[PDB]
């Protein structure tokens, strides 16, 4: 989903401004290591060569199994115009972005850039000391605020208005309180490349009048930058921008120059284990974390009885599962946190179990439930006591003068989707609010 | 005398498959051919006689075989003062390991040739059945 998702974001960008977009060699050799394998392949082909190839020569390189990859790459190539189809002389030619050939065509042969990747100020700092726990305590600071959990230090205004502002994080002045959606469970749970795009994303659409390109500009250049190292600082509005970026944990300033962190090199690309945990058939969590991103989350759907440093013990508890679900946590989530963080204890006895169900009968292949599976059936259970009661807003309809007209007005509100419930006995029927006035103004006409 | 031939009977004769015992069974008898289990009624929260009640089945014979599993259900009406207790009263089979699976659903229950109480006439009548629980020679003489 990760490039499915920056990649998605760049297709709904106006063709006028993609232009404009490929000025930047750094965005350039960003932007081209998020297409497929074989777009990268073409495109790679066209660069270096100024002259226009047909597409039949195109689909000649693939061999027919491949035939199919063929497709998505064309399209995708297409969708962020980077290639340009031209047709003349009864031939469909192709060709290449003007722009993006000369941009890529600098970036590897070391023309001149602009500084699209920046400079240089040679006065380095200490990686591991410092950028590693300025970034670290930055983003452990948006995310514990995000869980819920009580924290000193509030992060700034920016960052909060970006979080209200989106899904994340619903708040209410008469609750007076902040707490997290079905979408933040969902946050929480991606890994930190998609969770910091999440973020970013959200801040590009929250912009307004500070160019869309520039925030882009800055971005992806902020990839080609390599962590530990000082870079002189630019566009205007990458100035605010870059002070926005900081409350983010992404770029540490000393108070002239600006160093990159982890995360900034962590936005490129991609690149026992801390959050595993055990879950008993008697409704107990033994987590072995030691972070407190991890037990505030966990706290979420999670009784929390005791804690020991390397370890954190805790129950399960229908109080805990209700706190989660009525702040919209879907229990399918729940259970993708546990499976997910199953310790390897668990995985090896349902390996067994595995074993053992084939081995008296190899033709079934049952699914390999890590976690017993009374506790995901207790969770469901329990999600369907709060849906126990179903209740809707609308009207009720009745006292009509003709079966004609009853089946009219009730057929019409089931067409539309409007109808909840009808009788053809009694002539009655339900229909929600949302479609009272559409049905109200049928019945007149 | 009668209790220990039924008990007899339902160990060696074939016919005679399945018993309805009472709170007397509920510890201290020894069945090595029981392997399925049920209770329809309880003794409220005493954890103690679910555990009883089912160690009459965890020594059956047939325990080695392979993929040998014995049965203990418990039949609890849903809404009612009955859930509280059956939570309540395997607080000590949890303890020790065992797991209870909940079971909404038995499939192919609906195509049973005949059932008890299937037809509203027969439900309304147990209804009221179960509600309304609540001189030597005068002797010739006589
Ligand atoms: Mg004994």
């Amino acid at each position: 989903s990760l490039k499915h998702s920056v990649t998605q974001y760049l297709e709904e960008i106006p063709q006028q401004v993609q232009n404009r977009l490929y000025t930047s060699p750094a965005t350039c050799l960003a932007i081209y290591r998020i297409l497929p394998p074989l777009a990268k392949f073409f495109i790679m082909a066209m660069v270096f060569n100024e002259n226009e190839v047909p597409l039949l020569d195109l689909d000649k390189w693939v061999n027919s199994n491949g035939k199919l990859q063929f497709q998505n790459a064309i399209k995708s190539m297409k969708s962020l115009h980077l290639l340009i189809p031209n047709k003349s002389s009864g031939t469909l030619m192709i060709n290449l972005n003007p722009t993006f050939k000369i941009s890529l065509r600098n970036a590897l042969t070391g023309g001149e850039v602009q500084n699209s990747f920046g400079v240089v100020v040679e006065e380095n700092v200490v990686s591991l000391d410092l950028l590693d726990e300025y970034s670290a305590n930055k983003w452990e600071t948006i995310l514990h605020f995000m869980v819920g959990t009580p924290l000193a230090k509030i992060p700034s205004e920016k960052v909060l208005n970006l979080l209200k502002h989106s899904k994340l994080m619903e708040e209410v002045n008469s609750t007076g309180e902040f707490k997290i959606t079905n979408e933040g469970f969902q946050f929480l749970l991606q890994e930190i490349n998609s969770q910091l795009w999440t973020l970013l994303l959200q801040y590009l659409k929250m912009i307004e009048t500070m160019d869309l390109v520039d925030v882009l500009h800055f971005i992806f250049m902020l990839g080609a930058l390599e962590v530990g190292k000082a870079y002189k600082i630019l566009s205007e509005t990458q100035r605010i921008m870059l002070q926005d970026m900081r409350d983010y944990g992404l770029v540490f300033q000393k108070h002239s120059i600006f160093y990159p962190t982890k995360l900034a090199l962590m936005l490129t690309s991609d690149t026992i284990p801390d959050g595993s945990l055990i879950v008993e058939t008697n409704f107990k969590i033994y987590s072995y974390s030691n972070s407190p991103l991890q037990i505030a989350v966990l706290s979420l759907f999670v009784h929390l009885k005791a804690r020991f440093v390397n370890m954190v013990l805790g129950q399960i508890t229908r109080e805990s599962i209700r706190r989660a679900l009525t702040n919209g946590i879907t229990a399918d989530q729940i259970i993708a946190y546990l499976e997910t963080h199953a310790h390897p204890q668990m995985r090896r006895l349902a390996e067994e179990k595995l074993e053992k169900k084939l081995e008296l009968d190899p033709n079934c292949k049952e699914p390999l439930q890590v976690l017993p599976p009374t506790v995901v059936d207790q969770i469901r259970l329990w999600q369907l006591e709060l849906d126990r009661v179903i209740t809707y807003e609308g009207s009720l309809y009745s006292d009509f003068e003709t079966s004609q007209e009853y089946n009219l007005l009730s057929k019409y509100a089931q067409d539309i989707g409007v109808l909840l419930w009808k009788d053809d006995k009694k002539k009655k029927f339900f229909i929600s609010k949302e479609g009272n006035s559409q049905v109200l103004d049928f019945a007149k006409r | 005398q009668e209790r220990m031939n039924i008990l007899q009977n339902f160990q060696y004769n074939d016919q005679i498959n399945t018993i309805f015992l009472s709170k007397v069974g509920d510890t201290s008898i020894d069945l090595p051919e029981a392997t399925c289990l049920i209770q329809i009624s309880s003794h409220y929260g005493s954890r103690r006689q679910e555990a009883q009640r089912l160690g009459r089945i965890l020594r059956a014979k047939r325990r080695n075989d392979e993929g040998f599993n014995a049965f203990f259900y418990s039949l609890v009406s849903k809404d009612t003062q009955e859930m509280y207790y059956s939570t309540k009263r395997q607080a000590f089979l949890v303890d020790q390991g065992y797991a209870f699976k909940v079971i909404t659903h038995l499939h192919g229950m609906e195509n049973i040739p005949n059932l008890a109480y299937a037809s509203p006439r027969e439900r309304r009548e147990l209804l009221q059945e179960v509600l309304l629980k609540n001189h030597p020679l005068i002797r010739k003489m006589y």
